RNA sequence: AUUCCGGUUGAUCCUGCCGGAGGCCACUGCUAUGGGGGUCCGACUAAGCCAUGCGAGUCAAGGGGGCGUCCCUUCUGGGACGCCACCGGCGGACGGCUCAGUAACACGUCGGUAACCUACCCUCGGGAGGGGGAUAACCCCGGGAAACUGGGGCUAAUCCCCCAUAGGCCUGGGGUACUGGAAGGUCCCCAGGCCGAAAGGGAGCCGUAAGGCUCCGCCCGAGGAUGGGCCGGCGGCCGAUUAGGUAGUUGGUGGGGUAACGGCCCACCAAGCCGAAGAUCGGUACGGGCCGUGAGAGCGGGAGCCCGGAGAUGGACACUGAGACACGGGUCCAGGCCCUACGGGGCGCAGCAGGCGCGAAACCUCCGCAAUGCGGGAAACCGCGACGGGGGGACCCCCAGUGCCGUGCCUCUGGCACGGCUUUUCCGGAGUGUAAAAAGCUCCGGGAAUAAGGGCUGGGCAAGGCCGGUGGCAGCCGCCGCGGUAAUACCGGCGGCCCGAGUGGUGGCCACUAUUAUUGGGCCUAAAGCGGCCGUAGCCGGGCCCGUAAGUCCCUGGCGAAAUCCCACGGCUCAACCGUGGG
């Protein structure tokens, strides 16, 4: 899917891991609806501002939901600004 | 260059002859229309001006070349029947 | 969205009896509307290009149609949509050649070459009788082609009996009666391309069509419909059909 | 025009719902009410694949035959009944089962003269 | 209601690792010079369609059955996979190594035409090879018996003169 | 491969689900050297809206004219030769596109129409007699912004009309001549009525003329053939937190209408008809051949190719025709647009390219009628965005490359140095190929030159106890589980393991799952025996004898289109693909 991003907020791992896990709430184009979705990579936050079109895929799960230690999240994005994420963390391409 | 005449008939609805023919080579180009008619013509002792190439296939990696061509009783005859694509290509139009 | 006939046939939907490539192409003929039926027939076209290969193109086999070079029954067909049917004689004068058109022993049909002098004879199964105007009986061909006599002789014909035609002139030869040791020829169905005697027939109730047995040469008996015993003979064949 | 394909009720008593457009094949015509007139009235109508029928509007004569196979050309005076319609009869139209009686006495009707043009009937012993 | 679909050829493994597979096609890789395990996989279908028909046909029975079963006997002794006075018995007692050495890259090697396996697959692929006169660049072409003794140098490649260095060379073996 | 492995405990054995491991389809990150074959490429959300181009024409051998060339006789006018438009005939109802609607005789199969229609085509038996009238084109004059359209004169036909005879239909009375399993059928003879044909037109060759031969033609009757209409038996989803539904409703009598039978409709007579074996109502959906998966039973889908059905912005109507209530014809309403000189006048790509919008999601505003086929023509032949050819695309499948050999060295599953060889592939040329090109195929010249990436590295699961950075933070993690200052588990380097022009991520289906259990699951303690009994439908039912054969088993005819599936042979180099036979 498709969506804009909102703001940028963080969650709790569960017990007994301890960590900030760095999520985004996007606003979908399709209609209208709000989700979490989290960011995969060490550094993959700064690459969002708000207001950026993002596309937000499943997060493998069990049942097609959560994942790991982050329930409440059932996506994480792919492309920002039609740009991947995974090549923007590992540093071949600009964020346009 | 040796052309072996595999098969000749004898149309007789269409007043020509059909001649399926393979040329055998060793390494050497494809044998061009001209020198397949002109040999062809000086085998068989056909009319030159009555005689179409209708085509020379080569295969893959393969030192003989099919071939087929026709030779008409009648010049009306032969361009009343045969397209005007095939004549222009073994040349009898100048186009 | 179905308005009105159709004028199309594709390849893939042609008749099984067809000796045709159907993924070589995507449209074939439609036969035009004629003697024989959708099934026991074949366009002209077909014959006079892929059956003998006269012509490697539809618009040579059409130059070669119009100028009168096939005749079919004797008479010359010049339309390349023309049907032509089993127990059908193509004549080529030019070349001196006569085939017969056939059914073969998988349900296609195939030219079997025949003698000049049986070239003039077409046999003709009494496909249904009736009177007409005046005091006429008129007999209709299983090829749909009509013959009419008179009251006289109304006994001399039946439903399933054969008749043997001079064509073109259209003149009775001879007629062969269906009963039993009468030799006949199966047209179409499970034993198609048989030959043999009859043995029985059977009667059903209601619209059922009627059975006939058959024995062949060899002694084995087999069954078919009485329609599709298509009677070719008295005691051995007058018509050369292997 | 007078639709006479499908009903729309199955025989349960359910509900149909049409698939397609009323096609052209499907379509009558208006009923013709032959009237007892003066003068014979007919009009030609093209029918499906290009036949034709003959339409009587009003009718002025008949042809009556008795036990014999003699035809008789008489006019058309009255209708004394029609157990067609409980109206027909008052309004003087006639019907393929209409009674009438003509010069020769009463008459029954036994052609469609909606369908051939033409009114028959056999006389009453 | 859906048209057809051509499919694979091949079947993958059940499982992506498993030791003793993997050791056994490393070996068989190793040994036949192939390019990647899908020729393997390919072979190895081959044989598991001939067993498989071997198996149904043999608790089968019928004219078609009995047909189908002297078909499958004659179109391997032609092959070569199984000697003349074989029987259908003999089938299931097929290889993996039976088909791979009727490769024509195994029997240009085996005939001595080349030093080594590679060496015969790029001549099989530049087409040095011809087998029955036709010149065949497919190095998994299955070399059928009747004609395996037709292979040989083409009659226009370098390698057909015996002066050539090349052929001094695979001949000094 | 008819299969397992990880996870409840301090440790063990169970039940139970979750996750790995395989195949297929749709999006998508990184990456990419080639060639062939195929039924792939705006189906999922919008059957939403469209600029412009094209997608249905043909006939001079049906007819009268205009223009131009020539031979001319010679003011006249005759004849060839072409071009143009008009009347006239046929076609435009096929093909092409889409899956909205539809739970229905829509579709599949088997039968019936003895209850019905059909231009084109085939066969047989018959006919073509006598008259009459407009008008197109052209000429004069216009009108109107356009789109369209008025008045006057002069003409021909295979144009139209009338008369005549054959022929068609209805009904009444008689004989039984024919096909059928069986005649409201067909045939014959009388009687009353209605309706009611044609083009001896055209062309060629002879013949002084007359006349003749041939080719394409016209009308009627009986049959076919082709395409359909209508009808019947059987078969194929879910919901009872939907139990009652129906009133032309079910049947009858008498009629109307239809091309046809029918409550299809009408006038009267009755109370019938459907339903827990699930009516009615509601949800979803074009049906089938088939496809995906599984060892099979089975489960799931049913867009691309074929057959059948519907639709042409949403509805409703009619005209011409054999065939339409008609995608590129017509009328009205609703909805959205365009031109206007303000009076007025037009349009609807679910046709091929192309554009906007919608979106995670899908291509050129290209060349030819050369092959297949359709319409027209007597024919040559003309037209066809059907089809055929090419262009873009990690659509599917098949075959290959990113070198090889000898010697020597080395930290030897490989790397390096030296000397040789090949040109698959790339680059430049000649032929062949093509409707013309291009691609392919044969050959000549240069040369290892032009060509490897993606995930993973703690177990499940092949692969590191190596070095640097961070020290419950960053992060990883399908599951288990790692990270709090000695991290084999995070980031990076160096090594390695899997596949390889592919390799990863996400959603969906099947197996995994004997967690849907007919094959083949469970219910004392883990999910689950109604608190207990009586009993209606259903299901399951003691022994022997006789009879029928409905189920059942065996044999034999008519069917169940083709493509798809399996086997053998043959043709493209083998294969993919196609053809011939069997299943």
């Amino acid at each position: 899917a498709r969506g804009i991003v909102l703001e940028k907020i963080a969650v709790e791992a569960k017990q007994p891991n301890s960590g900030m896990r760095k999520a985004v709430r996007v606003q979908l184009i399709k209609n209208g609806k709000v989700v979490t979705a989290f960011c995969p990579g060490d550094g993959a936050i700064k690459f969002i501002d708000e207001h950026d079109e993002v596309i937000i895929e499943g997060i493998g799960g069990p049942k097609g939901g959560s994942m790991g230690d982050i329930p409440g999240i059932r996506y994480k994005v792919v492309k920002v600004n039609r740009v991947s994420l995974k090549e923007l963390v590992k540093g071949r391409k600009e964020k346009p | 260059m040796e052309i072996r005449i595999k098969e000749i008939k004898e149309n007789k609805l269409i007043g020509r002859k059909e001649i399926y023919f393979e040329i055998y080579h060793p390494g050497e180009p494809t044998p061009s229309r001209k020198d397949v008619k002109g040999k062809l013509v000086a085998m068989l002792d056909l009319n030159p001006e009555t005689t179409v190439i209708q085509y020379i296939r080569s295969y893959f990696g393969s030192y003989i070349s099919k071939g087929y061509a026709k030779a008409y009783d009648s010049k009306e005859r032969m361009l009343y029947i045969e397209p005007e694509y095939i004549l222009i290509r073994d040349g009898l139009i100048e186009k | 969205a179905r308005k009105g006939p159709k004028r199309h046939l594709k390849r893939l939907a042609a008749p099984t009896s067809w000796y045709i490539e159907r993924k070589a192409y995507k449209w074939a003929v439609r036969p035009r509307p004629g003697p024989h039926n959708m099934r026991t027939s074949i366009p002209l076209l077909y014959i006079v290009r892929d059956y003998l290969g006269y012509a490697k193109t539809a618009r040579e086999a059409r130059k070669i149609l119009n100028e009168g070079k096939f005749l079919v029954d004797g008479r010359v067909r010049k339309d390349y949509k023309f049907p032509v049917g089993i127990m059908d004689v193509v004549s080529i004068p030019e070349t001196g050649e006569h085939y017969r058109v056939l059914p073969n022993r998988i349900g296609k049909l195939i030219l079997h070459p025949i003698s000049e002098d049986e070239a003039f004879i077409k046999p003709l199964r009494i496909r249904n009788k009736r009177m007409i105007k005046g005091a006429r009986v008129q007999l209709n061909f299983h090829d749909g082609t009509n013959h009419i006599v008179s009251i006289a002789e109304k006994d001399n014909y039946f439903t399933s009996y054969t008749v043997l035609m001079k064509v073109p002139e259209r003149e009775i030869l001879e007629v062969l009666p269906f009963e039993k040791g009468a030799y006949v020829f199966v047209t179409q169905g499970k034993n198609v391309a048989r030959k043999g005697r009859i043995v029985e027939i059977k009667r059903f109730p209601m619209g059922w069509p009627d059975v006939v047995t058959i024995e062949d040469e060899e002694g084995e008996l087999f069954d078919t419909l009485k329609e599709y015993a298509f009677v070719v003979g008295t005691d051995k064949p007058k018509i050369s059909l292997p | 025009a007078i639709w006479q394909g499908r009903s729309l009720k199955k025989p349960s008593g359910g509900r149909i719902v049409l698939a397609r457009k009323k096609r052209k094949r499907e379509l009558g015509r208006e009923p013709s009410n032959t009237r007892v007139a003066e003068q014979d009235k007919r009009k030609i109508i093209r029918t499906y694949g290009g036949n034709r029928k003959v339409r009587l509007t009003a009718a002025a004569y008949a042809n009556v035959f008795d036990k014999s196979g003699k035809g008789r050309k008489v006019r058309i005076i009255r209708v004394i009944e029609n157990p067609a319609n409980r109206q027909f009869a008052r309004r003087n139209i006639i019907t393929k089962g209409a009674i009438i009686e003509t010069e020769i006495g009463k008459a029954k009707v036994t052609s469609r003269p909606g369908q051939d043009g033409v009114v028959n009937a056999i006389l009453l012993e | 209601g859906d048209p057809k679909r051509q499919r694979k050829k091949y079947e993958t493994p059940p499982h992506p690792w498993i030791k003793e597979r993997l050791d056994r096609e490393r070996v068989l890789m190793d040994k036949y010079e192939l390019k990647n395990k899908k020729e393997l996989w390919k072979h190895e279908t081959q044989l598991k369609n001939f067993r498989r028909r071997a198996r149904r046909l043999l608790a089968a029975r019928g004219k078609q059955a009995e047909i189908e079963r002297e078909q499958l006997l004659a179109r391997l002794k032609r092959l070569g996979l199984l000697p003349e006075d074989a029987v259908l018995d003999d089938v299931l007692s097929l290889t993996i190594e039976d088909i791979l050495e009727r490769r024509l890259q195994t029997i240009v090697y085996k005939k001595g035409l080349a030093r080594t396996m590679r060496q015969a697959r790029q001549l099989i692929v530049h087409g040095h090879i011809e087998v029955n006169g036709q010149i065949i660049r497919s190095p998994s072409y299955l070399v059928l018996k009747e004609e395996e003794d037709t292979i040989t140098y083409a009659r226009t490649s370098p390698f057909a003169n015996p002066q050539h260095p090349e052929r001094m060379m695979i001949e000094k073996a």
